[PDB]
This record gives C-alpha cells, sequence and structure tokens, in this order.
C-alpha cells in the first residue's frame, strides 16, 4: 500500500537517534545515493500510475519537517534523481507546483522550491506547460503589496524563475502559448 | 441542591441587568459599611507606548553575551537593520586551527533559522582538502540537530567539529 | 527488550584521543565513560522532557571551563 | 492640482508604450516654467506618495517608473543653467517658500529635501513598490555631465544615504565619489564589499 512506500521512504531518510550527548565518532554521497537507489528500486517495483498521489505523499512528508537543512538535503536528492534522467520532470513539477508552496510562509522552503524550479527550468514539456505557468502566476498574485522589506531575494527567486521562463520563451518554449497564459492576468489592465 | 436561584439569575442574561443593585446593595450597605472601596489615588492607563526603538531583540544579545570568550562577535555592513537584526562574524580562538567565519543571520524567536549559509563556501572550502573534509563533517553533523538554534546549538556544534577536525 | 545498540559513541577513537593529548592500569577510560554516562543521563533526560514546551537548545555548556 | 491631475491622467494607460509617450510629451508641455513648477511638483507629489501606503497603490505601475524618469529629467534640467523667460512667468515670479527642510538656495534646498526623503523611503520594515521606484530613480539618475547629489561634507546625510543605497550597481558607488576624499573612501570600501 501507499503506507508501505511512505514507511520505506521514511526508513531511507529518517535517522532518528539519541541526543548524542556523549561524544561519538561513528552521507552527502553514500547515504544520498543509497536512498536514491532504494527509491529507484521502489519506482521500478510497481505503482506507476498512482505515483502522482505517491509523490504528493512524498512532498507532504518533505514539508512535514522544520529544519531547513533537512529540507534542502531532501530536495537535493530529488534534484540529482531528476537530472540523472530518472523521474521525468513533468510529474514532480505538476506535483510540487501545488498544495505545498506555502506562499511567503516558509521563506526557506519557498526559496529552495523555487531554486529547484530554476534548476529544472530546462524542463522539456509538451503543449501542457501553460498550466504550470498559470499556477505560478496564481500563486504570485496572492502575495500582498506590503508584506515586508527584508524578505526580498527569497521572493525575487519566483521573479527570477518567471523572468528566466519569459525570456527563454523566445528560444525555449512556445511564446504565443505563454502570452495567452497572461490573459488571465492582464484583462486590458488590472494592475 | 440550591439550583432555583442559579437558573433564575441565569434567565436575566440580556442587557437589562441593573435591578440587582436595588435588590442587593441595600442589604450589603446594611451588613457591610465599608468606606474603603477605591479611595486611593488610582487611574487606569493600560498602554502608552511600547517598542524597542533603541536596539536589536534583547533575548538574542542577552543570551550570546554570556557565551565563552573563545568566540568573538561583531557586525558586517548593516544589511539586516530591522528584520534580521543580526549579521555576526565569529572567529574561534582556541588551541585549534581557525577557519572561515559564519554569516549568522537569524529569524524571529521561533528560531527555524540555519543562520549561516556559507556565501563563500565553494572556493574558500575547496582551497584545502583538510578544511574541506572539516566542512563535510560539519554539514553531516548539522542535519541530525532537530530544530537547531543558531545562537547556541549551531556555534557549539561548529566549534565541536572544528576541535574534532584533528581526528 | 533487546533494541539496537549501534555503538553510537566514539568506539574506538578513545585510544587515539587519549594518545593525542598533552598529558599500572589504564582503567580510567572505562571509569571516565561510566562517569560521563552517569552524569549526563539525568541531564539529557531533563532536556528531552523540557523539549516539549520550548527552548530545546541541546548541548549548551556553562563557560566551558566549568566542566559540567 | 495641475500636476496632481496630470499624474492622475497619466496613471491610466497601464501599458508601457503609451505611458512613455505620455511622460515624454508631458515633460515638453511642462516647459516654460521648468524650475519652480518642477520643484514644487516633486516636493509635493513624491512626499505625497511616499508618506503613506494609500498612494503606494499608484506607483506600483510602470507609470511610476515613467514619473521617476520625468522627475530626474526635470531635476537635471533645473540644476543646470536656465534662463526661463516667459510671458506668464516673469510677471508671476514673486512667492515665498521655506520648504521646512554649501549654500541656502531654494532649488538646492528642495534637492536636499528630496534626497533625504529618498534615503528615508529606503528604510526597512515595509517595502513593496517604493524600493523599486527609488531603484528606477537611481538608475535613471545615471547621466554624463551631471552634478546632482553634490553631498556637502560638513554635516549632511548623503554619505550614509549612499551607504544604505549601496547596501540594497556602480552608479551610486561612483556618484558619491566626487573627489576621492576620505569621506568617499568610506563608501568606496563599503561598495567593495
Amino acid at each position: 500500500m501507499e503506507t508501505q512506500l511512505q514507511s520505506i521512504f521514511e526508513e531511507v531518510v529518517k535517522t532518528e537517534v539519541i541526543e548524542e550527548a556523549f561524544p561519538g565518532m561513528f552521507d552527502e554521497k553514500t547515504k544520498l545515493i543509497s536512498c536514491l537507489g532504494a527509491f529507484r528500486q521502489f519506482w521500478g517495483g510497481l505503482s506507476q500510475e498512482s505515483h502522482e498521489q505517491c509523490i504528493q505523499w512524498i512532498v507532504k512528508f518533505i514539508h512535514g519537517q522544520h529544519s531547513p537543512k533537512r529540507i534542502s538535503f531532501l530536495y537535493d536528492c530529488l534534484a540529482m534523481a531528476v537530472e540523472t534522467g530518472l523521474l521525468p520532470p513533468r510529474l514532480v513539477c505538476e506535483s510540487l507546483i501545488n498544495s505545498d508552496t506555502l506562499e511567503w510562509e516558509r521563506t526557506q522552503l519557498w526559496a529552495l522550491t523555487f531554486k529547484l524550479v530554476r534548476k529544472i527550468i530546462g524542463g522539456v514539456d509538451y503543449k501542457g506547460v501553460r498550466d504550470l505557468l498559470k499556477v505560478i502566476l496564481e500563486k504570485i498574485l496572492t502575495i500582498p503589496n506590503t508584506v515586508s522589506s527584508a524578505v526580498v531575494q527569497q521572493l525575487l527567486a519566483a521573479r527570477e524563475v518567471i523572468a528566466y521562463i519569459l525570456e527563454r520563451n523566445a528560444c525555449l518554449l512556445p511564446a504565443y502559448f505563454a502570452v495567452t497564459e497572461i490573459r488571465k492576468l492582464y484583462p486590458e489592465g488590472k494592475l | 441542591q440550591p439550583l432555583l436561584d442559579a437558573v433564575l439569575a441565569n434567565i436575566r442574561s440580556p442587557v437589562f441587568n441593573h435591578s440587582l443593585y436595588r435588590t442587593f446593595v441595600p442589604a450589603m450597605t446594611a451588613i457591610h459599611g465599608p468606606p474603603i472601596t477605591a479611595p486611593v489615588v488610582c487611574t487606569r492607563k493600560r498602554r502608552l507606548e511600547d517598542d524597542e526603538r533603541q536596539s536589536i531583540p534583547s533575548v538574542l544579545q542577552g543570551e550570546v553575551a554570556r557565551l565563552d570568550p573563545k568566540f568573538l562577535v561583531n557586525l558586517d555592513p548593516s544589511h539586516c537593520s530591522n528584520n534580521g537584526t543580526v549579521h555576526l562574524i565569529c572567529k574561534l580562538d582556541d588551541k585549534d586551527l581557525p577557519s572561515v567565519p559564519p554569516l549568522e543571520l537569524s529569524v524571529p524567536a521561533d528560531y527555524p533559522a540555519q543562520s549561516p549559509l556559507w556565501i563563500d563556501r565553494q572556493w574558500q572550502y575547496d582551497a584545502n582538502p583538510f578544511l574541506q573534509s572539516v566542512h563535510r563533517c560539519m554539514t553531516s553533523r548539522l542535519l541530525q540537530l532537530p530544530d537547531k538554534h543558531s545562537v547556541t546549538a549551531l556555534l557549539n556544534t561548529w566549534a565541536q567539529s572544528v576541535h574534532q577536525a584533528c581526528l | 527488550a533487546m533494541a539496537l545498540l549501534l555503538q553510537q559513541f566514539k568506539e574506538n577513537i578513545q585510544d587515539l584521543v587519549f594518545r593525542t593529548k598533552t598529558g599500572c592500569a589504564f582503567n580510567k577510560v572505562l571509569a571516565h565513560f561510566v562517569a560521563m554516562c552517569d552524569t549526563n543521563m539525568p541531564f539529557v533526560g531533563l532536556r528531552l522532557e523540557l523539549s516539549n514546551l520550548e527552548i530545546p537548545h541541546q548541548g549548551v555548556q556553562v563557560e566551558g571551563d566549568g566542566f559540567s | 492640482w495641475f500636476c496632481n491631475n496630470l499624474i492622475k491622467e497619466l496613471l491610466k494607460e497601464t501599458r508601457k508604450e503609451h505611458t512613455l509617450r505620455a511622460v515624454e510629451l508631458l515633460y515638453s508641455i511642462f516647459c516654460l516654467d521648468m524650475q519652480q513648477v518642477t520643484l514644487v511638483l516633486l516636493g509635493h507629489i513624491l512626499p505625497g506618495l511616499l508618506t503613506d501606503s494609500s498612494k503606494w497603490h499608484s506607483l506600483m505601475d510602470p507609470p511610476g517608473t515613467a514619473l521617476a524618469k520625468l522627475a530626474v529629467w526635470c531635476a537635471l534640467s533645473s540644476y543646470s543653467s536656465h534662463k526661463g523667460q516667459a510671458s506668464t512667468r516673469q510677471k508671476k515670479r514673486h512667492r515665498e517658500d521655506i520648504e521646512d527642510y554649501n549654500m541656502r538656495d531654494p532649488l538646492n534646498r528642495v534637492l536636499a529635501n528630496l534626497f533625504l526623503l529618498i534615503s528615508s523611503i529606503l528604510g526597512s520594515r515595509t517595502a513593496g513598490p517604493h524600493t523599486q521606484f527609488v531603484q528606477w530613480f537611481m538608475e535613471e539618475c545615471v547621466d554624463c555631465l551631471e552634478q546632482g547629489g553634490r553631498g556637502s561634507v560638513l554635516q549632511f546625510m548623503p554619505f550614509t544615504t549612499v551607504s544604505e543605497l549601496v547596501k540594497v550597481s556602480p552608479k551610486v558607488v561612483l556618484a558619491i565619489t566626487d573627489l576621492s576624499l576620505p569621506l568617499g573612501r568610506q563608501v568606496a570600501a563599503k561598495a567593495i564589499a
């Protein structure tokens, strides 16, 4: 069941131990690649169709943490897994793009998500790519006008990735489709 | 047992609860004769003005001020004036080899803040393999810390790893 | 119960740490280990207990020179 | 109210090209009274927009950038030598103003006032539109043969102002470097980072 996959991913990623008060001597490469291989074997096992909701569970578990270092290390393994060809982008983009953005709530999580989006911004995709653009703009418009003055660079990351997309549109993806996506945002001028 | 008076007083829930005065205060004035109810000088002033207006959050500086003399804290160019309120540079001074200082930019007192981000990580840590392995051990040790605290936990673990670096 | 042990401590870098210092039987090391465990267990217990309300700052040391 | 209704009508295109055309033609129609009218216009609308968040609604649009361009243009024109001999200006050049804000010159006083207000708006704790607005302002301020923001070195804010501006690329880092004075060495070291 899905609970079996969740427990497997937990065991592959959770390393809960004692507080380690006593100085003990006895992961960036060994444990990361091991977890990657295990998750790849589970991928090859079964549940190809329902891996949409499975990856939804995955990102839910990822957001279930609070240590930015841990979330970053987690995002990194998915980053290498997608860049090595495995786990085609479309799935992970369509999953992470919604239900876990936490608009200007978790500045660290938001930042890392948009950084990995910038990394995967290559993202070879069919005509069904306007949807994620609409999702990004819809998430952006929810941001207020006077949220703060220090959290900027973290928010520029969304601006950075959308600028990357809108500029590469001349050479990366169909431009006219992107233009038609903005019509939901530009009704002849609505600030 | 005495429930009739309770529910009967509870019936008079709406705003017109004033006759209680005429029903009780005569008897109270009869039995009790206290002139001292509130004759002393007193006036209600809840709030006038409350804000720092002078410095950073007190808790952070108050806690870090009591740390060991092995560390030294100062300030970078002021890019964390209001929200960050801290941009610290620390240099471990002990019987060990020093290293690159951290950034130390904190968040509100909830403290989900991995304050140092290693802006100069790549080159300053690829300069030598020794300090590179030191950094690797540090990073591997950091992730196990649940809800680490930049004020104490982060610097403490960093110093511990720097002192264990000699293997 | 017979839960996992993992030998999570400095096993066995204790010898190298003793040799890398600046300072008959060498039972002192076992003495040191049992002593530090007996003196840390109440503290880590109280720490994990207080970790439910607020301020779970683990492993803080009073000025270092206090050795406590 | 003249400039108020001007900027009000300007804030209606919501498209870069027409806003640009509008501000270009406005700078021209604004002539024949450049110095004093532009000084009053700036010192009224820029504080009248940065003072509260209600007016921040307006400057969020690229019209804001056009307005900033207009502001820096009229400022640079006014600071330079200007004759300004018009029919309805020579006979109507008798007023009084202290601005409630080197030398004691009305234009210079207004320039220092606007510079101080820019530095103040550069403050923290809230920033949606106005940091981008002043960024556009500083960017358009880049111009050859310019002499604005002279920054007298006696008791003036421009030093810390340029410090905070660079603490937000080489435009302000070079503008503050008037004569490589030890005062400028400070902001140079700060911009070196």
